[PDB]
């Protein structure tokens, strides 16, 4: 005997949830991407 | 020794391949009776929207 | 129940990603077109040449100013489990999920 599969997707759809691990290290890498970015495009008034 | 260990573990096919014609049986489960029946695996299936 | 195994185990493919675009304020638009002329030059005119490059030109001053933009971010997950189960002691039963 076992649950039935209906069961099983609410459990797991309620168990599902986001990592914040996950979300706060992928937010400090588009950081450092993005602040690479900037003063990349900082020298475009040099170019005009 | 170990093979035939394997060929008795090759047993449990319900009712075994029967007795060999010269008693050369083989991994065998010998039934008394009408076996008893298996009840029908069920399938339990749900869909994703 | 007797499961060999006393707690399901379902291993996700889960997903974390941002993404942002960072754009300056400025006049990206009309300005990025064809030659005024490319195959029209045989319109004779000086003064509307004029006016296209003082066009760029302001619209190539006026970008300094501003420069903001956004991000998304998407949190995902799939599910591929097919797990199976012992019945104790009972090999035979065989339990699919």
């Amino acid at each position: 005997t076992f649950y039935s599969p209906k069961e099983i997707f609410n459990r797991l759809k309620d168990s599902l949830v986001p990592d914040t691990g996950l979300v706060t290290q992928v937010w400090a890498d588009n950081n450092t991407k993005r602040m690479d970015f900037l003063t990349a495009m900082a020298e475009i008034p040099q170019t005009l | 020794r170990n093979s035939i260990m394997v060929t008795a573990q090759a047993r449990r096919d319900v009712i075994g391949p029967e007795w060999g014609p010269d008693g050369r049986f083989t991994g065998y489960a010998s039934v008394i009776g009408t076996p008893d029946p298996k009840p029908a695996d069920i399938v339990n299936k749900f869909t994703v929207e | 129940w007797n499961l060999d195994q006393e707690n399901l185990v379902s291993q996700p493919r889960h997903n974390v990603m941002v993404k942002s675009k960072l754009s300056p304020e400025n006049n990206i638009g009309k300005t990025l077109s064809v030659n005024p002329f490319t195959t029209a030059w045989e319109l004779l005119t000086l003064s509307f040449v004029v006016d296209w490059f003082v066009n760029f030109g302001d619209v190539i001053a006026g970008f300094t100013g501003g420069y903001s933009d956004d991000s998304g971010a998407t949190a995902s997950w799939r599910f591929d489990d097919k797990k199976v189960f012992h019945l104790k002691n009972i090999p035979s039963a065989m339990v699919i999920v």
